[PDB]
């Protein structure tokens, strides 16, 4: 989830 | 005065998204972290791929070392954390108890403690040799971005989407303290400096922060970078000049003085947001990664 805004 | 930070090498390989890169102790090796499940081991100073390590079932969003750099804890979407031996690339635990996706993690600078955050508005703290949950702090009231132990390991930090970061006495799981700033914005990334006086904070309004968290007070204020949508790391730089060092959502590495707040360098050439940085233990290395269009780790020296 990092990864997604 | 200022870095000469020049680009060595692009590690490729992930095959989505980049999440975290992490330089080992011993500054032997660089570890990454991806949405695509994987872990990969990178020579630190040839930037040589050395293997992958496999076992999460979702998406990775946080990987971290132990202090003899002989163990890794990664945070994944699967709402696990899994301790690897990463010689031997065995799972030795896996650390169910997290009732959402677990975003960051670290060891106490012994490593027999882990501590996590998750979507789950909880920080927990776990017990390395058994995988064991030893206790479930209810932190925050949004999602944790960010958790650190300081130098001892007597305490952690917090931060969450809330806008609050908040030190932990580790043994009693009691909140010692809550820092805000006179904006309430979404903290998405917290960690101890290195002489564990201060916490270096950065929120979503493009804005990193060092705090003396003793006296309750900002000290410094590290701006010029994008920083709105996503948890970037940052680090303090020592092997060399005194740097505050992190990515941008403006696709750059951004080199502030420590003590003087300047930007002395900005770093180009990732396609997508730099979402991770990290400083080498003893070289004057940089370690960098990108998002979705990039999925690159990139190695830059001074």
């Amino acid at each position: 989830m990092r990864t997604e805004p | 005065v200022k870095p000469n930070y020049a680009l060595k090498f692009t590690l490729a390989g992930h095959t989505k998204a980049v999440s975290s890169v992490k330089f080992s102790p011993n500054g032997e090796w660089l570890a990454s972290s991806s949405a695509d499940k994987l872990i990969k081991i990178w020579g630190a100073y040839d930037g040589k791929f050395e293997k992958t390590i496999s076992g999460h079932k979702l998406g990775i969003s946080d990987v971290a070392w132990s202090s003899d750099s002989n163990l890794l804890v990664s945070a994944s979407d699967d709402k696990t954390l899994k301790i690897w031996d990463v010689s031997s690339g065995k799972c030795l635990k896996t650390l169910k108890g997290h009732s959402n996706y677990v975003f960051c993690c670290n060891f106490n600078p012994q490593s027999n403690l882990i501590v996590s955050g998750s979507f789950d508005e909880s920080v927990r703290i776990w017990d390395v040799k058994t995988g064991k949950c030893l206790k479930t702090l209810p932190a925050h009231s949004d999602p944790v971005s960010a958790v650190h132990f300081n130098r001892d390991g007597s305490l952690i930090v917090s931060s969450s989407y809330d806008g609050l970061c908040r030190i932990w006495d580790t043994a009693s799981g009691q909140c010692l303290k809550t820092l805000i700033d006179d904006d309430n914005p979404p903290v998405s990334f917290v960690k101890f400096s290195p002489n564990g006086k201060y916490i270096l904070a950065a929120t979503l309004d493009n804005t990193l922060k060092l705090w003396d968290y003793s006296k309750g007070k900002c000290l410094k204020t590290y701006t010029g970078h994008k920083n709105e949508k996503y948890c970037i790391f940052a680090n303090f730089s020592v092997t060399g000049g005194k740097w505050i060092v992190s990515g941008s959502e403006d696709n750059l590495v951004y080199i502030w003085n420590l003590q003087t707040k300047e930007i002395v360098q900005k770093l180009q050439g990732h396609t997508d947001v730099v979402i991770s940085t990290a400083c080498h233990p003893t070289e004057n290395i940089i370690a960098s990664a990108a998002l979705e269009n990039d999925k690159t780790i990139k190695l830059w020296k001074s």
